[PDB]
RNA sequence: AGGACCGAACCGACUAAUGUUGAAAAAUUAGCGGAUGACUUGUGGCUGGGGGUGAAAGGCCAAUCAAACCGGGAGAUAGCU
RNA sequence: GCUCGCCGGAAGACCAAGGGUUCCUGUCCAACGUUAAUCGGGGCAGGGUGAGUCGACCCCUAAGGCGAGGCCGAAAGGCGUAGUCGAUGGGAAACAGGUUAAUAUUCCUGUACUUGGUGUUACUGCGAAGGGGGGACGGAGAAGGCUAUGUUGGCCGGGCGACGGUUGUCCCGGUUUAAGCGUGUAGGCUGGUUUUCCAGGCAAAUCCGGAAAAUCAAGGCUGAGGCGUGAUGACGAGGCACUACGGUGCUGAAGCAACAAAUGCCCUGCUUCCAGGAAAAGCCUCUAAGCAUCAGGUAACAUCAAAUCGUACCCCAAACCGACACAGGUGGUCAGGUAGAGAAUACCAAGGCGCUUGAGAGAACUCGGGUGAAGGAACUAGGCAAAAUGGUGCCGUAACUUCGGGAGAAGGCACGCUGAUAUGUAGGUGAGGUCCCUCGCGGAUGGAGCUGAAAUCAGUCGAAGAUACCAGCUGGCUGCAACUGUUUAUUAAAAACACAGCACUGUGCAAACACGAAAGUGGACGUAUACGGUGUGACGCCUGCCCGGUGCCGGAAGGUUAAUU
RNA sequence: AAUUCCUUGUCGGGUAAGUUCCGACCUGCACGAAUGGCGUAAUGAUGGCCAGGCUGUCUCCACCCGAGACUCAGUGAAAUU
């Protein structure tokens, strides 16, 4: 049966990366959110 | 001509088909051509607008010269080409400077025919001349609403347009609608009718022709739960309302027309 | 010529048995329907929650839908256990 | 190591996506592996990925995204022009053989090709963010010519039989070779050359388009395969000796013909139909502003340069998505033999596997199957399930009907093997020879060789000849929906939803209507034979009476009536 | 009647025997003409009924071939309390 994670790293570069994030206001408020909390990993770059 | 198609299978037991030998039988001219892309009914904001559009044929646009501002120089017609974009068909027309333009194909038109524009052009069918040098009573096509902009009126397959009266810079038309309006003394014309008179006995005969067509099919409302459409459902079918678009419009004689800077080009409306 | 006919790939899911702390949070085995079309499939794109999309079942929107998920108002209120 | 069994349009081989050392060698057995384990995709250590030609980067653009000014909006922000990004598409160039425990079209041997920089020489109108050409495009169908590939003969090497026969019409194996360069064939398309003139291609133009004459009858473009060369090479069954019995070295025969034949190539072709089938650059060509003993352009020769990143391994699965070493899911490419219409089905080749607990016993009962006396639906809500029918050719076939259908209606007969007609027939393919020629990949004649249906007659074996796998049960009456289609992913596939057709009604274009505080966008680059909404639902015969109530569409005397004053 | 409560209405056909099925009658509880009426060839994994063939569906079960169940060795769960 198919299930609903199909990977695709364009995909998830352009959904929830770096340069995504910083395009829109709220995309940066959720950069500042994670830098507080201390997150090692911010987003899904790498 | 008009062509009944044989039983031999459940989808061609009913279909008409509008047969024309003299439409060119080859590839367009490839300089007057234009790409076209499907938009589905939606618009910027990535919404549907208008429904049961989708799908269909690959077209391409072809530029069809609706102003006829080439006055002086007569022209000839070449051949008669389909048209994917109209229900009427285009012509292909070279003019003694060797420039070719689209226009329009008038009912009794055929390759060899001279056409010219202006105002000492003759009274001919596919001459185009000011209205105010045209005949009261006369046969005309392909109006313009505006000095210059372009035509706009009596576009379709059959249609046209009867010059009434003329008082001062206006003149009065009817429309094939039955309106009565009237349009200024200045506003280009072209004599006859568009000649597909024969476009409307076609008959389909399927859905899937339809679907051809870039049509998708319609949900008539009393099918829906009350959630979606004002007529709702019920325990089988019971409709006890009167009748009402989406969004709550009657649809039974109700009047949409709210324009109030026309008004003074109207003489009757209709009917 | 054909939303034509028989029938594999491919796409579907009408009947029965098994399974029901299953091999599997919907599958297996034997039959079954369509199979040049309103067909099917790869890659990328667009539509966001009283909104979307819907050949229309209140269907579907990340195993969740008569109003998704996450955080906040928040220790909502509970004449009831 | 020898037998046995299983897959073989895969359970074989090569990739993309995704994963990220799972790859190779040595070593270890606590934990991990549904058992043991000396073994492992497990622990530890070392080793392994070599490119001017393959891919990315790069040049160009589609849907779409962002967007200097600009327009709009309480703020945040929205839309969009010039531009700039964005493949799933377009754009230069490498083939064969050999080699590592693990990489190769990347290393080695042999033989090739493409685009640029610089220098020299000869001859010279070069020049763009502009014009034109080209790139450049659909579905279905048909025929011919070919190759991949297979079969048989010939040729070369070897063999003479564990048990009757086997020196012949006997048995086994091999019989392979590229890119490039030269030739330009089957076949497809288009008449060619010269002079003069012109409201068009925003300016210009020798280019494109158009007009009027002269002069000739063959010029040009595209094009699979074959042949030659590449090749006195490479490869090659078998041998001869060394050999830590892992394998290392030298040598080397034949290497041809006929027939059959694709879903691949000629073909982006040809024929035909209506639903009428991307964009831009590279490339070719003409000129403007400018520069002309320069600069640039064409040709030959020499020389230099072609960077950077990916390259191991799995990839229908134990390595990816499913919590698992999980009977599930996952796109592209390659396509052998016998039988067969076939990529179905059965048995096999190359190749890969026996699925990570076993050993005994032969109770009830459960699961998956085989057979059955007499009866034959008496079972049951219901013929649920099971049994049965099943192929090709010929004969034959009802009511009804929209004249197409119904229909494979129903039903009946024949099917193996051997010989003859004919030492292999009809047909297909086609050598030698001869003749002619503008002699060439030519034409006519000619028929050797090879390949090979179907039918008739006679005979013959078995209980059974469409013998296995494979492979329609049929007929009669009737409700509903015309029909093919669509739907509750995971208890409902239907009489429900669509549907072609029909009617009413709105809408004159800055259209009605819809998404948006707005700008604006869709409707539509459409114009009443058009578009939106509503009901009905092919087709045939038809669709009656009622305007008091509610709604909608008109009317104007009078009554009542807001802000304001 | 996909519509009929009384109701298994009455008559005829089919069966040895038919609350279902087919054809008529009209007392239509409570059909009816585009939320359409009455017909209709072809089509349907659609609802109801009757035949031929066929059979372990059944009278009524019997035997046989395999995988579990049972015994031995290794590993080693669960709901509940």
């Amino acid at each position: 049966m198919k299930r609903t994670f199909q990977p695709s790293v364009l995909k998830r570069n352009r959904s929830h990366g770096f340069r995504a994030r910083m395009a829109t206001k709220n995309g940066r408020q959720v950069l500042a959110r994670r830098r507080a909390k201390g997150r090692a990993r911010l987003t899904v770059s790498k | 001509a008009v062509v009944k198609c044989k039983p031999t299978s459940p989808g061609r037991r009913h279909v008409v088909k509008v047969v024309n030998p003299e439409l060119h039988k080859g590839k367009p001219f490839a300089p007057l051509l234009e790409k076209n892309s499907k938009s589905g009914g939606r618009n910027n904001n990535g919404r549907i607008t208008t429904r049961h559009i989708g799908g269909g044929h690959k077209q391409a646009y072809r530029i069809v010269d609706f102003k006829r501002n080439k006055d002086g120089i007569p022209a000839v017609v070449e051949r008669l080409e389909y048209d994917p974009n109209r229900s009427a068909n285009i012509a292909l027309v070279l003019y003694k400077d060797g420039e070719r333009r689209y226009i329009l194909a008038p009912k009794g038109l055929k390759a060899g025919d001279q056409i010219q524009s202006g105002v000492d052009a003759a009274i001919k069918p596919g001459n185009t001349l000011p209205m105010r040098n045209i005949p009261v009573g006369s046969t005309v096509h392909n109006v313009e609403m505006k000095p210059g902009k372009g035509g706009q009126l009596a576009r379709s397959a059959g249609t046209y347009v009867q010059i009434v009266a003329r008082d001062g810079a206006y003149v009065t038309l009817r429309l094939r609608s039955g309106e009565m309006r009237k349009v200024e003394a200045d506003c280009r014309a072209t004599l006859g009718e568009v000649g597909n008179a024969e476009h409307m006995l076609r008959v389909l005969g399927k859905a899937g022709a339809a679907r051809w067509r870039g049509v998708r099919p319609t949900v008539r409302g009393t099918a829906m739960n009350p959630v979606d459409h004002p007529h709702g459902g019920g325990e089988g079918r019971n409709f006890g309302k009167h009748p009402v678009t989406p969004w709550g419009v009657q649809t039974k004689g109700k009047k949409t027309r709210s324009n109030k800077r026309t008004d003074k080009f109207i003489v009757r409306r209709r009917s």
